[PDB]
């Protein structure tokens, strides 16, 4: 007969092999295919749609208010509003964010990101604020002096609602690390805080309080590698039907 | 692909489909939005 | 719709004072993603990436082999005073929710069209008894019988509907490597669905479920000891793994925070605490002003 | 850059009294090795040197299959009072450092970039209890589960992140052949780095220790008996071999000297005495007009 | 089906085998090539780099002391300085070598040697040496009349610091073996002596008590074969995280 | 080189490269050294 | 089909045949019926 | 035939031989009997 040897790795069940198998079902007629809507071809799409990210994940906030940044008129010049912890590995506002959770599917992750603020409060109401990405190394800034530094861009409320950073893919290796170390310089990207470059004016017949809603996505430059169990799901006992 | 059966389903995972189209889901407006434009 | 083998490469940009231009601002209102690129946010420098994108596919992120079914029943003398049914099997009413990795990562997507590699594997214990003298797993004769739809179900080891005359069945041996099929799109429709915002049957009664779909009724997975049954008790634990071939996706659903409860719908009870309570699913932070993780030096 | 099937050919040289040529001089202050030729140093035959170079090649040199690691747990019920932790299991923390043969030959350069082939090779052992008759090594089902870095690791045999949807896992049998997969290229850099000269945490603290690198947090290979417990205590061993495939490698290191201590940094106690003692690596002898091995007539 | 017969060998695992194997990570894309100076693609172009031998391998010298040979002007004439055993298997000055530790991973070997000398006294300080290679038969000699007779290279110090010695091929085999008798026939190479050829002349100003490094390479005929785990690295347990 | 595989790094022991540039490591020097020439 | 044998009935399941006359069957009548006809 | 072997005894069984000379055993005679003719 054909001469044969059974190698390492014969009789082997690899859970991420690629081989052909027995049809069970012998001449069986699937379905004919049929035109659906929103058809998806990469998970490098979904992560490209922006999603809302929890900036106010405090122990005072509940449900829809998680996901709002009450920005007020200041009695006071150049001061800090809010931060964005980007430990999308660690429990932090990216983490349940398209971007956050399908990124979190995978352990090796490059490229530039984009987080988008859409302002809420009134027509009325006027503003400038300075947001910052600060690459790591150090503190984040608690001064805008020291935010101006690195990447920002100065937001001017108007008709066009929202602003746009990039957070620029800035890190010596070609990927870094979702690790559970967030001090590490596989893992870490660095800072974005927000800083008010003059004030809110609201005229006294508007709403003095408002609100910033802070959305992040990946850009076509973004690469996921590495797939692994997602954390954000966990399993005691096999599901019941009923308890 | 290889397949070692008959059937067409048998085979084993499909060839590379490297085709992109995010608009669907990251543009998917009547009139396009144009890069630099003041989209209002 | 481009192709994309690897990520967009990066162009050199210059500083830019031009009237009229606002790359930066966006109208979220519109439904439409920002289309700021970094060439015109920042100035860049010419990058020629050339970092893959195969392993992103929804083939390769969908197309793993996955736990679906963990059972285990005693292989023993069932018999009794007056029973005569022998009870070393199981029947699992096949589904794709049992276990929450595979089902959240379904659950990514509305529409799923795809052919299912199965693959079975047994596992033997003696059973613990007062007095027990191990030494070695016999090699039993396994039967998974697909019993679809509207099929008679046997009721004991020794039943007839085992005859498997047309109903699809493999037989494999414990030290034998985990049996392996494929089983094809096999749906009345033209995809699988994940959510089904209705009921699946025509009355109005409470007894008509909603969320129940009328094209998850698959049929049940029949899996026997061929062999009789052992002068001592042993335990057979059968797993069966499932990874989606050929694979078509439709709709990007919002991935799941909260923890399943079921397998018959999607309802929740919630973590007491942060993370994934139902009034908080990102951990807490002391204030929105507030890095948990800052660099000290 | 030449290349180099076989050793260099010997070309036939005369007698040379030449002023102004002095190929036996050199100077080592340059930094440049001796460029003198046996052709020119003394009077040679032509010699059509046939010796393959092949065995020499990185390839060769570090492409065989060296062991990597060696775990042993206890095969048993773990379970107590209050316990319900099955313990049938062990972790690893992915590493290269545990085995001196292994180390020592890729820390012969400082930067390797391979494509890696992994063998493991399991082996149980009855426990010798006061009560314990053998007959035979139970057929069990191991599953050796790779968990990446940041990826939930299993707390029991018996947890549900053994569920391996999307961790690449392996199931195989203990009378199978040994299990075998090539893993790829896998850092965040262009090349594995042996010596880290730098620290890889942003902070000062002590905690931040000297010498690891952040691309060497590879993540946990996590191994598993399938079956149950047993109602007899077995000893499950599992050998775990790396095969480099596809080898580049860089800047050539100094080889170690003395025995290494650890696998979290490159310090050393050294031997009481020479050999590889911290003051001598070369044995002594008597003088350095000594022959130690002189042939005696 | 296709006809089948499982050979002997079939179910082994071969630690030397060449068999593609089944990928873990099915579809991954490496990080990209980089380039990285210095890129080694054989063994032999590392023996062929220079290392300093320890010549004065002595249960007196200690550290650095070892790697330098103390020359001294001579009360004397025709006086032997120093010896090389060239027993690269058993414990001598070639051991601890790039020479040494990476053809002490292979068995046989074959080619000529470069051993070079770099004398460290002083720009004033003159000398004549003679380093002789006795291929093996009988004893070292320690008469500069014996060693003569051998392959040699007389050295006059001077503005070229340096002389090489070529220890040249020379066996009735195509390969040494390093093996653990020293006096074998497969193993032995020889003997290098270093006798005065006139003396070493210091003036006053200068040290008389001078020093000289000797360095050992391959030359471009050599060759190794038949790999082995090499006895410079040993290990009574596995190496923990911390003892 | 043969790969029964899909991906390329699953192959065997790469093709026997044989290419030597020693020089990088015994002549690393600006201006080249010159057989039988003072080498200053 | 294949066949690795030497036989030709030790081959596996033919090659589908797609023929199909249910008239053998459904319109087993000397003089044929016309759709739409009164067949009387 | 095929053969997996050097050697050529080793092959399968022969490809079939349908050469058929009863005559050697049912009509061994030195005059060839002629069909419907006396023989005598
Ligand atoms: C929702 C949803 C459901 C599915 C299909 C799941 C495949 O279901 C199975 C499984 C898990 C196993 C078998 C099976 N295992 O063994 C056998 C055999 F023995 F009968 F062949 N059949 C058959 C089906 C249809 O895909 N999406
Ligand atoms: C430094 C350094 C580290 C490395 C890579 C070592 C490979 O690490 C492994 C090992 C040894 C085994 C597995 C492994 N064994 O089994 C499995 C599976 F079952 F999950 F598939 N994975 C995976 C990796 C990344 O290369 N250089």
């Amino acid at each position: 007969g054909v001469p044969t040897c059974l190698l390492p790795g014969s009789n082997q069940f690899l859970t991420t092999d690629d081989h052909s198998s027995a049809p069970a079902f012998p001449d069986f007629s699937p379905t004919p295919e049929m035109h659906i809507p929103g058809q998806v071809h990469s998970m490098l799409e979904i992560v490209q749609i922006e999603s809302m990210m929890e900036i106010n994940n405090v122990n005072d906030a509940s449900g829809v208010e998680r996901l709002r940044v009450q920005i007020s008129a200041q009695s006071d010049m150049d001061q800090l509003l809010f931060n964005i912890p980007l430990d999308i590995q660690l429990e932090g506002p990216l983490r349940n964010t398209l971007l956050g959770n399908i990124s979190r599917y995978y352990t090796h992750w490059s490229g530039s990101l984009e987080m988008t603020f859409m302002f809420c409060g009134s027509f009325m109401t006027t503003g400038k604020l300075i947001i910052c990405y600060t690459p790591p190394g150090g503190s984040s800034p608690t001064d805008r002096m020291q935010a101006m530094l690195a990447t920002h861009v100065v937001w001017d409320f108007g008709l066009q609602s929202s602003i746009t950073i990039i957070i620029p893919w800035i890190s010596g290796s070609h990927y870094r690390m979702f690790n559970t170390d967030a001090k590490a310089i596989n893992a870490n990207v660095g800072y974005v805080t927000c800083f008010m470059q003059t004030n809110l004016v609201a005229p006294v017949g508007a709403a003095d309080q408002c609100y910033i809603v802070g959305m992040v996505a990946a850009k076509k430059d973004f690469n996921l590698r590495l797939m692994r169990d997602s954390p954000d799901i966990g399993q005691s006992a096999i599901l019941p039907e009923q308890a | 692909q290889i397949n070692f059966y008959k059937d067409s389903y048998a085979a084993s995972a499909s060839k590379q489909d490297f085709s992109q189209d995010p608009s669907k889901f990251t543009e998917p407006v009547a009139e396009a939005l144009k890069a630099g434009a003041p989209v209002l | 719709g481009e192709i994309v083998k690897t990520v967009a490469n990066t162009v050199e940009s210059e500083i830019k004072a031009e009237l009229g231009v606002i790359p930066s601002l966006n109208a979220v209102e519109t439904g439409a993603t920002s289309n700021t690129e970094p060439e015109e946010a920042i100035q860049t420098r010419t990058v020629i990436n050339m970092h893959g994108t195969a392993e992103c596919l929804v083939e390769n992120f969908l197309g793993r082999s996955a736990l679906v079914c963990m059972r285990s029943f005693e292989y023993k003398n069932h018999s009794t005073s007056t029973s005569s049914i022998q009870k070393n099997f199981f029947i699992w009413t096949l589904n794709t929710r049992e276990l929450v990795q595979i089902r959240r990562k379904m659950e990514l997507f509305t529409y799923l069209r795809f052919d299912t590699e199965i693959t079975i594997v047994p596992t033997l214990r003696l059973f613990s008894s007062s007095n027990v003298s191990f030494s070695g797993l016999p090699n039993l004769t396994l039967q998974a019988m697909y019993v679809p739809t509207g099929a008679r179900k046997p009721s004991s080891q020794d039943s007839f509907e085992w005859q498997s005359a047309c109903n699809p069945s493999v037989f494999f041996k414990i030290n034998d490597p985990p049996a392996r099929l494929t089983i094809p799109f096999m749906s009345i429709n033209s995809a699988y669905a994940n959510f089904y915002d209705g009921f699946a049957g025509f009355e109005k009664k409470a007894t008509v479920l909603y969320g129940i779909n009328p094209a998850n009724t698959m049929g049940n997975l029949c899996l026997r000891v061929v062999n009789s049954y052992q002068p001592v008790q042993y335990t057979l634990t059968v797993r069966v793994y499932m990874k989606p071939k050929h694979i078509k996706a439709w709709a990007p659903r919002a991935p799941r925070t909260m923890p399943y409860t079921n397998i018959l719908n999607n309802n929740y009870a919630g973590r007491s605490a942060a993370p994934n309570a139902p009034t908080a699913i990102v951990s807490h932070r002391s204030t929105i002003k507030t890095m948990p993780n800052d660099i000290n030096l």
